[PDB]
């Protein structure tokens, strides 16, 4: 499990797992410890209900850009595990959720 | 509201099946594609399979095909049955749903589209710990 450190107010731009191959529909999730995971980013730009404008991914237009997830202005409550389910076209089906990254907030 | 109660057994033995349940009341006719998602200590979130109206439940290749599934409209619920358990399978088994959306990258008559699975509504998840006693 790869850790990551960020402070209060800084734009946390966490990385992804495997390399992007062709088209992309990334699936970003915030897995809280003990609770249920929450959907954050689907189809590289869209957000579901209950999520503000802070959580946003990179839209895959003119491929060659790596997939990241920007968290602008983090708090103490939004400090949990993160997953990046990479769905592409040159690998077929995706059965694993990739390498989980753990966000840590100092303070 | 999608209600998802988890009446799992909790304490299982080797050479025993699973009986974790999830019953949905509400907007649950055919569109919300249900699935099973687990979380072990150390091992990440393993998407072990889903079930649709086509009755083709594709399972995980790392699961080694030891899981049969059962969704019925008489009891109005979804159950899981895992056989020949291992002591590293002390996981929290969530019963969530997904929406299968396509991503077109070319011509639709040439098969240039692939499907993803976006999990939007989640459940609680019960702590089913494998006990070898
Ligand atoms: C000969 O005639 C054929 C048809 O008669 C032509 O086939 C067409 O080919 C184009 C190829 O560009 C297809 O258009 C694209 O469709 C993508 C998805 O389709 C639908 O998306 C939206 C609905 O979700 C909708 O708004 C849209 O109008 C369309 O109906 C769409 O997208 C991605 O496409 C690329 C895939 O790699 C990416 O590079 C691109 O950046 C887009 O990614 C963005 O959009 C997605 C979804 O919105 C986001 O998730 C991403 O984050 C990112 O922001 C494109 O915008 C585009 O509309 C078209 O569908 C297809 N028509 C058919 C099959 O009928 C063929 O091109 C033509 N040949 C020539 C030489 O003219
Ligand atoms: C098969 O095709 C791939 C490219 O599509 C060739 O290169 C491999 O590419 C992947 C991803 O870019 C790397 O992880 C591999 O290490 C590459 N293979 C190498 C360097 O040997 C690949 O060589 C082709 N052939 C075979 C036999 O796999
Ligand atoms: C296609 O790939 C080549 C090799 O990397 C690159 O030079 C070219 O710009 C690509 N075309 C695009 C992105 O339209």
């Amino acid at each position: 499990v790869r850790p990551l450190s960020v402070a209060l107010g800084e734009t946390a731009r966490i990385s992804c797992g495997r390399q992007a191959l062709g088209s992309r529909a990334v699936q970003w999730y915030q897995h809280r410890p003990g609770q249920a995971p929450i959907l954050l980013i689907y189809n590289n730009q869209d957000r579901p209900s209950g999520i503000p404008e802070r959580f946003s991914g990179t839209p895959d237009i003119n491929f060659g850009t790596r997939a990241t997830l920007t968290i602008s202005g983090v708090e103490a409550g939004d400090e949990a595990d993160y997953y990046c389910h990479m769905w592409d076209s040159r690998s077929g089906f995706s059965w694993s959720f990739g390498g989980a990254t753990r966000l840590t907030v100092l303070g | 509201q999608v209600q998802l109660q988890e009446s799992g057994p909790g304490l299982v033995k080797p050479s025993e099946t699973l009986s974790v349940t999830c019953s949905v009341s509400g907007d649950s006719m055919n569109n919300y594609y249900w699935t099973w998602i687990r979380q072990s200590p150390g091992k990440g979130l393993e998407w072990i399979g889903y079930i649709s109206d086509r009755e083709s439940a594709t399972y995980n290749p790392s699961l080694n095909s030891r899981v049969v599934i059962s969704r019925d409209t008489s009891k109005n619920q979804l159950s899981l049955k895992l056989n020949s358990v291992t002591p590293a399978d002390t996981a929290v088994y969530y019963c969530a749903t997904a929406r299968r959306g396509q991503r077109i990258y070319g011509v639709v008559s040439f098969g240039e589209f692939f499907y993803y699975y976006s999990m939007d509504v989640w459940g609680k998840g019960t702590t089913v710990t494998v006990s070898s006693a």
